[PDB]
RNA sequence: CGAUGUCGGCUCGUCGCAUCCUGGGGCUGAAGAAGGUCCCAAGGGUUGGGCUGUUCGCCCAUUAAAGCGGCACGCGAGCUG
RNA sequence: CGCUGAAAGCAUCUAAGCGGGAAGCCCGCCCCAAGAUGAGGCCUCCCACGGCAGCCGGUAAGGACCCGGGAAGACCA
């Protein structure tokens, strides 16, 4: 299990066997061991990375403390990826070869307070025929006396988005070593300069 | 108002 | 004259082994230590038992077909949200729970009764963390 | 009118060592444990093994007739050993040692490859005869009934894998 | 497999047994077995 | 009865299982293919139209299937009328 | 559906024991989650300040306020 942070840096497609192939650029490279969670001390196993260079005047004492004690240069972003024990104490786009499968992860983007249409893909109510002000509203939320109450869980409007998505089973399309470029297939949580993770695929 | 008739 | 009423004691620390125990009439038991009413001037409103430690938890023992017939049930709130876990697959997953479950049952509702689970402190295995309260080894 | 209480003939040389709940068979093809209720006793004698029973209550004299057995079918396979033979019947069909599995060509679009557990060993005479031979008479008897039903005999033709002495009972599809 | 509240022999081969805390009938015949249920 | 709004539709479901489909079986008057019948199984699925206010039902074209029921014959301080 | 097997010399999937066996069950996958008051763990940072398990200030590491904003957002966060 390998995995890496990154950057989303944004769309096009590439021609491959004439085929277009819609890819995902990720900037994953290069991710420094910060610190190594193991058995013995944390019960576990899982290696954190750092990502991204920080502008030391914006790092307090205690992160400061925890940099030292790896000898790495401040970094702005820590994630740990779970079961992983890296050879080095560097991460880079290496660990994928194209062809390999990735499951990524990332934060959607954020709908804020969303309808139950968007939200849920309701199909809300009739636009003529007499429907009185209830266009886009859910309809009927419970029964009667029996149970009286709304199920925990009930679909209704709310937040949307901006939350954990991971996408998953996604093929590396190509592997640019030199930018610290990682080329994906298809589509990948979140905005343009959404940190991003890529892990190996748990599908088999 | 509908009637219960 | 009035009825006495205690001030505060140092409460007693105990072990039992639980190993090879019947369920239920061991739970029974522990409840009462619990509750200090093995204790002369036991008061209703205070929590006055004892600290009741228990070992090899996973050892309990039960009777007839209940490893595989007694059904633990837990409800979330949800929509079909009822879940049954039978008793060895408790006994397998967290064995220290039937032990729990089955002294929480026996304990007064509310606010005392709540506290009195507090100082019940079972473990799967053969040992404890509480050396440093050098609980006494009690038969039961 | 009875299992438990007939004596067990004990070759030479067989031993049979007593333990709480457990019973041990020696011979010159290996060792057997055989687990018995610590209700019933077991009596080593000479060249004889006997089982009594502590009470005539319905338990007691089924373990008793149970424990006799059990003991009985490990003094024979450490000695003469079990074996059970199939008979493979049907017009392509065939089998083939590989090393020591057990290939099976019986129809479907692939082979069926079974491999020997511990103490079976699987003999392959001719093309249509294979032989699961080993001292535990419940293991042999489970390795046998597991190949059988890889191609059971079919209900209208002599098609499948057979026992030997298994008869051939077919009904008419026409 | 025969399913129904009277389980009886049908044939002169035909086996009551009592397994797994349910009434069945065994038999050469394969129609007759039957389970109580 | 100093008021517990009554059909159908729409919307949103959720539950039961006496199971429509899909999964697993036994029996068959099971050759194969396809069926019948009973058993297990509620995880998921269970289409679009013509007629009528309709529920229901019939019909068209499909489908793995076009399930049956409870929830104040679920749901009008949610809509319709 | 079996293997081995009594009771019940036979037979029996069962009474002792062992196999096989569902889109279902548990785990596995994705998300939430220590108010899990049973409030968990690890890495790092500051440190015994001054005045009659309490009070009163001035501080530490840090934090908030304010500001420029943001594919974050009703306000808040
Ligand atoms: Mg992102
Ligand atoms: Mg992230
Ligand atoms: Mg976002
Ligand atoms: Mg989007
Ligand atoms: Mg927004
Ligand atoms: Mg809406
Ligand atoms: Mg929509
Ligand atoms: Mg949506
Ligand atoms: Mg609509
Ligand atoms: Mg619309
Ligand atoms: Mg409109
Ligand atoms: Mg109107
Ligand atoms: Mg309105
Ligand atoms: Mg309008
Ligand atoms: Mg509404
Ligand atoms: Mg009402
Ligand atoms: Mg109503
Ligand atoms: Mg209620
Ligand atoms: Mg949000
Ligand atoms: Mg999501
Ligand atoms: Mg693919
Ligand atoms: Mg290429
Ligand atoms: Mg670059
Ligand atoms: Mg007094
Ligand atoms: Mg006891
Ligand atoms: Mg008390
Ligand atoms: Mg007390
Ligand atoms: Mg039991
Ligand atoms: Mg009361
Ligand atoms: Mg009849
Ligand atoms: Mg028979
Ligand atoms: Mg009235
Ligand atoms: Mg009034
Ligand atoms: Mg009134
Ligand atoms: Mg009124
Ligand atoms: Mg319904
Ligand atoms: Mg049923
Ligand atoms: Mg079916
Ligand atoms: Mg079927
Ligand atoms: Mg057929
Ligand atoms: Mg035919
Ligand atoms: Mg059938
Ligand atoms: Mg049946
Ligand atoms: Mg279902
Ligand atoms: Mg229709
Ligand atoms: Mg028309
Ligand atoms: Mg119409
Ligand atoms: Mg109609
Ligand atoms: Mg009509
Ligand atoms: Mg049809
Ligand atoms: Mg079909
Ligand atoms: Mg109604
Ligand atoms: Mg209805
Ligand atoms: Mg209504
Ligand atoms: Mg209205
Ligand atoms: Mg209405
Ligand atoms: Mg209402
Ligand atoms: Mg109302
Ligand atoms: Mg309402
Ligand atoms: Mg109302
Ligand atoms: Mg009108
Ligand atoms: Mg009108
Ligand atoms: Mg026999
Ligand atoms: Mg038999
Ligand atoms: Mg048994
Ligand atoms: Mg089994
Ligand atoms: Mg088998
Ligand atoms: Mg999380
Ligand atoms: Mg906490
Ligand atoms: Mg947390
Ligand atoms: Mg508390
Ligand atoms: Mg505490
Ligand atoms: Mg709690
Ligand atoms: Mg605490
Ligand atoms: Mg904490
Ligand atoms: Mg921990
Ligand atoms: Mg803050
Ligand atoms: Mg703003
Ligand atoms: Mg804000
Ligand atoms: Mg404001
Ligand atoms: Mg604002
Ligand atoms: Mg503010
Ligand atoms: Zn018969």
């Amino acid at each position: 299990m390998k995995g890496i942070l990154g950057v989303k840096v944004g769309m096009t497609r590439i021609f491959r066997d004439d085929r277009a192939v819609p890819v995902t650029v990720i900037l994953a490279g290069p991710c420094p061991v910060v610190q190594r969670r193991t058995p013995e001390k944390d019960g576990y196993t899982a290696v954190q990375l750092g990502f991204l260079p920080q502008n030391p005047k914006r790092v307090n004492r205690p992160l400061k403390g925890h940099f030292a004690k790896a000898g790495v240069e401040p970094v702005r972003i820590l994630r740990e990826i779970r079961d992983f024990n890296p050879e080095g104490d560097t991460v880079t786009v290496e660990i994928f070869k194209p062809g390999e499968r990735v499951d990524v992860t990332g934060t959607s983007k954020g709908r804020g307070f969303a309808g139950v249409m968007k939200r849920w893909n309701f199909a809300g109510g009739p636009d003529s025929h007499g429907a009185h002000k209830i266009h886009r509203h859910p309809g009927s939320i419970g029964n009667r006396k029996t149970p009286g109450r709304v199920y925990k869980g009930k679909k209704m409007a709310g937040h949307y988005g901006a939350e954990r998505v991971t996408v998953m089973n996604l093929e590396v399309v190509d592997v640019i070593p030199e930018e610290n470029l990682l080329l994906v297939k298809g589509a990948v949580p979140g905005p343009n300069g959404g940190l991003v993770i890529v892990r190996e695929t748990k599908k088999a | 108002a509908a009637a219960k008739c | 004259m009035k009825t006495y009423v205690p001030k505060q004691v140092e409460p007693r620390w105990v072990l039992i082994d639980a190993e090879g125990k019947t369920l239920g009439r061991l739970a029974t038991k522990i409840a009462t230590l619990l509750r200090g009413k093995h204790r002369p001037d036991w008061t209703p409103n205070v929590a006055m038992g004892d600290f009741v430690v228990v070992v090899n938890a996973d050892k309990i023992r039960v009777t007839g077909k209940k490893l595989e017939q007694k059904i633990y049930t837990r409800y979330s709130g949800y929509p079909g949200g009822l879940k049954k876990i039978p008793l060895e697959k408790m006994l397998a997953t967290h064995p220290e729970r039937v032990l729990e479950h089955a002294v929480k049952g026996m304990l007064p509702k509310g606010p005392l009764g709540r506290r009195l689970f507090k100082r019940l402190k079972v473990y799967a295995g053969p040992d404890h963390p509480h050396q440093a309260q050098r609980p006494e080894k009690l038969e039961v | 009118s009875r299992i438990g209480r007939l004596p067990i003939p004990v070759p030479k040389g067989v031993s049979v060592e007593v333990a709480p709940g457990r019973v041990k068979v020696k011979g010159p093809k290996g060792e057997l444990e055989v687990p018995v209720s610590p209700e019933m006793r077991v009596v080593v004698e000479e060249g004889v093994v006997r089982v009594e029973r502590p009470s005539d209550e319905r338990r007691h004299k089924s373990l008793h007739g149970l424990t006799r057995t059990l003991i009985a079918n490990a003094v024979k396979g450490v000695s003469e050993g079990y074996s059970k033979e199939l008979l493979i019947k049907g017009i392509g069909y065939r089998a083939r040692l590989v090393g020591r599995a057990l290939e099976l060509t019986v129809g479907f679009s692939h082979p069926v490859v079974v491999e020997p557990p511990e103490g079976i060993t699987f003999e392959v005479p001719e093309p249509t005869r294979v032989r699961v031979s080993g001292i535990d008479k419940q293991k042999v008897g489970q390795v046998a009934a597991n190949i059988r039903a890889i191609r059971k005999p079919s209900a209208y033709h002599e098609k499948g894998i057979y026992y030997a002495g298994e008869p051939v009972r077919l009904k008419p599809g026409k | 497999m025969k399913v129904r509240a009277s389980v009886k022999r049908i044939c002169d081969k035909c086996k009551v047994i009592r397994r797994h805390g349910r009434v069945y009938v065994i038999c050469e015949n394969p129609k007759h077995k039957q389970r109580q249920g």
